[PDB]
């Protein structure tokens, strides 16, 4: 909302300056996006009266003869250059802001043009450039410089929130500043009506979508250009002046956030009918577009006998036919409150957004209609010398706002302030509220234009913004939290340590979008996405990720192309969506690996990633194990399932080569788990102060037998005295019976209370040897010191 | 074929000492109550360790602490404001001195917790050490009252042992607080009252020492119209009964077979 | 004294809009550019593990979690809920569709605006120093009244930074909480309490505090960008 300074100043006469006004408005809750300066009019631009306009033969140009103090002539091809109007003449020599060039006397089709009449755009007072500025013929003495009648203006571009629709009118803003202490000069409706019947009637066919409608009658109209003061005001407001009557309606709308429209009686017929549009009903709206009304569009319609025609789109835009033009002599003034919801839908529907719809969606003073009529009518009388009928046609009866109970004590209790009772009630009163009661609990009834004042809290905010948020003191609360809130953060804390332990080990954190390309479910061989968007940013972002890894893999490629990393070890914790929303942990290792830079021997791939994971798991103090199992996306030969504390939580393996090939990537190893991991408490086990007993043994096993199965066997059989079991050698070849391998194991037996007798170790290593062979395994070695 | 169950490369995995875990657990509890952790020196001067805290020469109170005295030339002990502090050197018998060092260098209000290693000349047994750790707090400001002290310890109990935990306070003597008290927590799962530590309202003479010393260094006095409370507790005691460590001698014993058990504890 | 609790990213219109006083066809709804979701066989569960029914969406703010918390816990308490939020927008050097917010909520007998100003004051002091000062001005939010926007005086940048919004929880938010509690068989708990809430953007801080020029780096996943923050604790 452009709030033109000199205009607002007409209601709040004491405003210090635009800079102060901006500061004032900030504290009231309105922030200005910018402050522009606007009418730098040169002295070379003068006011001239067009005495006669002669067409130049064989051209579309005209030779205007102007009284500009001296009689000069100007050539113009403007569709509206005509005698009997005032124009802004740019005398030769004038440098123009708008056309950026210098105006000069010049020969045009046989006539020497002394300068040029200007369009809103060339003068720089507006964007419109389709015609000459039209001032009343006698606005000023021919020759007197425009600047003198059209001074610069400072315009503030305010942000006006949805809760304050009343601020979409300058008077609305003025009443707020008034509560601060400024003087309010409300304009008076100087009307001289005359009792006579209205020549038309009103029929509201939908009082649900038009709860209050009023029509006024003005006749004997003399449509002409608006006074310079009204032209300047409208231009500053971001609006272009049309003529006498249409301008009054734009001026009063901005003045009070009450859109209104004048209809030429000629097109009304017998009366106005507010009703819904009929199927396929059409309307050529002001914009020139012939639209097709939808059955849910509220419409202002006129009827004649048994015909009802659309005159305009209710509270959005008027028809181009009934628009007030030059020959119009009598009109019907529409001033009403429409249902926000209805106007909203119709506006969206037709892709329209006008100053009218804009204010109707937010809301309008349910009882401001009549006063708006008197204001506009009064001006029409003053500007277009209209004769105005006394009676108005009114439909609807809105109930005034309801009273709200106010406890000054509670106001202070909620803010933590201590503004005195009296001081609070005076604020409420300055704002226009009617306060009833003697206290402690008052009955405060808000003005009809403050749609936002319904609860007591609403009222306490009023005391606060007028007193100033700066006046609210600082303080800290002290209390014991209710029992169920204790320990409430354990989870968040647990996951945050997980990330920390991960970065500690050496993993680099990555953030990836929650969105997934549906096609990827294919590229990676996963079940399709369960949640898809109805309004995606793009097709490749049309689904919610079911897995984490696909994304990591992509950022990996993206990195390789931009920079050529020799290696990477990433990790990500994030939400994943499938059946239920769940948190996952996933990582990926790629590249050369770990080792001496200046040497070739390196640790890498599967067993390196499995290392960082076993390391990770010892720190979390959990039991970790990998059993082989196939996964569509994994590589058959390097694919396994992760078993944390005995349960399957995810996988680990090498990316399937085919997927690798399609995406042009080198091999990559990765894993994905489902958080939160099991929680295992501390069971302190007092270590034995007695010496361990060592023993080495090898097991001959058929090549396909998994190391994990052997390990479990030796372990389960070793007894309660086994302390450590470790694999030190993996061999398979001669003279080992072919198709077999050997697993070397360092074992350690330790008895808690006392030292072990050799017969105990021996007998124990026998239970292993026994069950080892009962499974069909051989003993390449045992009882080695 | 690649055997996925084969052990991967053997990278090392660390762990934290039981005491660091426990200390960390207590500091975060107080951080949530607005307390900041500041540390102090282990080698102190008799002034800050005894004299300023109302524990004078040849006085019964001095017998409560079995001091390790120190001798050594060319050692610089520096006071709160980097000044050379003169006194007979010793290994601190409690963390309390740091509370005087803090007060002389800062102005109220504030809330602090100072964890630290302390020493006492004693014969080390299954429940006695000569080197162990304490944690002391101090809140100073206008209007701080004993009710606020009971509230803090209440919050400590709730955080360590649950909602069904309750604290108990009884009178006891300390030269540096009056009123003075000892507090115990109802450990619901152990079904018994645990004596955790001491606390009380800072003694008038401790504030006088602080200001008098501030004045000596050119600082204006700041503890004239304030009150304050302080408490102090043993860490090993908690750490043992919370992690189930039977012998206090394990803590400094450095046995990997003992320390490794606490790898999983965060 | 604030505890951190997280909430789901995929929410229901009830918790994200309706309970927080932001109804259908209402100007306020326009402040949030919602990503709506479709998908069969997805279970969204409410505060007490109940199947919550509503039209699904990606949360446009963390606020819903504050209703989820209130229905499942009883006052007094203080919470902070960090989280990823989504908005349908065209991603530019200072705009993202996916970003993070952090919202707080303190509820109890006697909580007043003074306490809100105090918290933000402590936030400013902690982020930018003792010579930092906060500023509050009126603004509108459907779920708070009074409502406000706060800015911090960043002394080294010599300018006021607009950080976020805050206000006193709206009467209608507490009614929604209890009414829903009653629906699930829980007794009401928010009858005689007051409370304040604030919410702020993380990226905004992160950028001006670490000096990151383009908001698009955050989700860009470039190792050359991320590695620079290895030293930051
Ligand atoms: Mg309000």
């Amino acid at each position: 909302m452009r709030v033109p300074f000199s205009w607002l100043k007409a209601y709040v006469p004491e405003l210090e300056s635009p800079e102060v006004l901006e500061e004032r408005l900030a504290g009231l809750g309105f922030e200005t996006d910018r402050i522009e300066r606007v009418f730098p009019i040169p002295r070379g631009v003068v006011f001239a009266r067009v005495l006669e306009a002669h067409p130049i033969p064989g051209t579309r140009l005209k030779r205007l003869v102007l009284d500009a103090g001296r009689t000069v002539e100007v050539v113009s091809g403007a569709e509206n250059a005509r005698k009997g109007i005032g124009v802004a003449l740019a005398l030769p020599g004038t440098e123009l802001p708008g056309l950026g060039q210098k105006v000069g006397e010049r020969v045009i089709q046989g006539v020497r043009s002394f300068g040029m009449a200007l369009s809103p755009r060339e003068l720089g007072v507006g964007e419109y450039g389709g015609g000459l500025l039209e001032f009343p013929e006698d606005a000023l003495p021919p020759g007197t410089p425009l600047s003198e009648a059209w001074p610069e203006e400072v315009v503030l571009d305010l942000e006006v929130t949805p809760n304050r629709p009343d601020a979409l009118g300058l008077l609305g803003l003025a009443r707020d500043l008034h509560a601060l202490g400024y003087a309010l000069v409300e304009p008076e409706a100087a009307l001289k009506a005359e009792a006579l019947p209205l020549p038309f009637a009103l029929k509201v066919e939908d009082p649900e979508g038009a709860p209050h409608f009023t029509l006024g009658y003005a006749f004997g109209l003399r449509v002409a250009p608006s006074p310079l003061w009204m032209q300047r005001a409208l231009f500053a407001a971001g609006m272009r002046p049309i003529n006498n009557v249409v301008d009054v309606t734009n001026y009063v709308m901005l003045e009070r956030a009450q859109p209104m429209h004048a209809f030429d009686l000629r097109f009304v017929g017998e009366g106005i009918a507010v009703r819904r549009a009929r199927e396929g009903e059409r309307l050529k709206t002001l914009d020139g577009v012939e639209r097709t009304l939808h059955p849910e569009d509220l419409v202002i319609a006129g009827w004649r006998g048994e015909e009802s025609f659309p005159l305009g789109l209710a509270g959005v835009m008027g028809g181009a036919e009934s628009e007030v033009r030059e020959d119009t002599e009598a009109i019907a003034l529409e001033v009403a409150c429409f249902d926000p919801v209805s106007i909203r839908k119709t506006a969206r529907r037709h892709g329209l957004r006008t100053e009218a719809s804009h204010r109707f969606e937010r809301g309008v003073d349910p009882l401001g209609q009549v006063p708006a009529q008197r204001r506009a009518l009064s001006l029409l009388q003053a500007l277009a010398g209209a004769r105005v009928a006394e009676a108005l046609l009114e439909a609807g009866s809105p109930k005034p706002p309801e009273a709200i109970p106010f406890r000054p004590e509670y106001a202070n209790r909620l803010l933590g302030t201590s503004y005195p009772e009296a001081e609070q009630i005076a604020i409420l009163k300055r704002l226009g509220c009617r306060v009833e009661g003697e206290g402690p609990t008052y009955r405060v009834t808000p003005p009809s234009h403050r749609l936002d004042l319904r609860l007591e809290e609403d009222l306490v905010e009023e005391v606060a913004r007028i007193q100033g948020y700066e006046t609210i003191p600082l303080a800290l609360p002290a209390f014991f939290p209710a029992p169920d809130n204790r320990g409430v953060e354990a989870p968040y804390r647990k996951e945050q340590r997980l990330r920390e332990v991960l970065s500690g080990l050496g993993f680099q954190e990555v953030y990836t979008y929650s969105f997934m390309d549906p096609e990827d479910a294919r590229r990676f061989r996963l079940d399709p996405p369960r949640l898809l968007l109805l309004n995606p940013l793009a097709p490749e972002k049309a689904a919610l990720r079911t897995h984490l890894f696909p994304g990591l893999v992509r950022v990996l490629k993206e990195n390789l192309d931009l920079d050529r990393p020799e290696r990477a070890l990433l990790f990500e914790v994030g939400r994943v969506f499938r059946e239920r929303e769940e948190t996952h942990l996933a990582g990926l290792l790629f590249g050369e690996g770990v080792g001496l830079p200046w040497a070739k021997e390196r640790l890498s791939g599967y067993f390196l990633l499995k290392g960082y994971l076993e390391a990770l798991f010892a720190r979390l103090g959990l039991a970790f194990r990998v059993e082989a199992q196939a996964f569509p996306f994994l590589h058959p030969g390097v694919s396994g399932r992760v078993l944390v504390e005995g349960e399957e939580v995810g996988f680990l393996g090498a990316l399937h080569p085919e997927i690798a090939q399609e995406l042009e990537l080198p091999p990559v190893h990765l894993f994905e788990l489902r958080l939160p991991l099991p929680d295992k408490p501390l069971a302190f086990q007092d270590p034995s102060r007695h010496p361990a007993a060592f023993r080495d043994l090898a097991v001959v096993v058929p090549a396909p037998t998994p190391y994990g199965e052997v390990e479990a066997l030796v372990r389960e059989a070793a007894g309660p005295y086994l302390e450590s079991l470790a694999l030190f050698d993996l061999y398979q070849g001669p003279p080992l019976p072919e198709g077999h391998k050997s697993l070397a194991f360092h074992l350690r037996f330790r008895h808690p209370k006392r030292t072990l007798r050799d017969e105990e170790v021996e007998e124990a290593v026998s239970r292993v040897a026994e069950a080892l062979r009962a499974r069909g395994f051989g003993l390449r070695g045992l009882d080695t010191p | 074929r690649v055997d996925v169950s084969l052990p991967g490369a053997s990278l090392f995995s660390g762990g934290l000492h039981p005491i660091t875990l426990m200390e960390r657990e207590l500091v975060e509890i107080f951080r949530a109550l607005g307390y900041q952790a500041v540390e102090g020196p282990e080698v102190e001067s008799e002034f800050f360790n005894f004299d300023a805290l109302n524990i004078p020469e040849h006085h019964p109170a001095r017998d409560m602490w079995d001091t390790f005295w120190l001798t050594g030339e060319g050692f610089r002990l520096e006071g709160p404001l980097g000044e050379e502090v003169e006194g007979r050197l010793l290994l601190r018998t409690h963390t309390s001195p740091m509370q005087v060092r803090y007060m002389v260098a800062h102005t109220p209000p504030f809330r602090i917790v100072v964890p630290g290693r302390v020493f006492r000349f004693e014969q080390t047994d299954a429940t006695h050490e000569a080197v162990f750790h304490q944690l002391e707090g101090l809140v100073v400001g206008e209007g701080i009252a004993m009710a606020h002290l009971k509230g803090a310890i209440y919050e400590l109990a709730q955080a360590l042992f649950g909602p069904d935990s309750k604290v108990r306070f009884q009178p006891v003597y300390f030269p540096f607080v009056e009123p003075g008290a000892q507090f115990a927590v109802w450990w619901p799962e152990g079904g018994k009252w645990l004596e955790l530590g001491g606390a009380g309202m800072v003694h008038p003479k401790v504030f006088q020492a602080v200001d008098a010393y501030r004045e000596r260094l050119g600082l204006p006095p700041a503890y004239r119209g304030v009150t304050g409370f302080a408490f102090g507790l043993g860490v090993e005691r908690l750490a043992m009964l919370r992690y189930g460590i039977p012998d206090i001698r394990y803590f400094f014993g450095g046995r990997l077979k003992f320390l490794e058990q606490f790898k999983g504890v965060l």
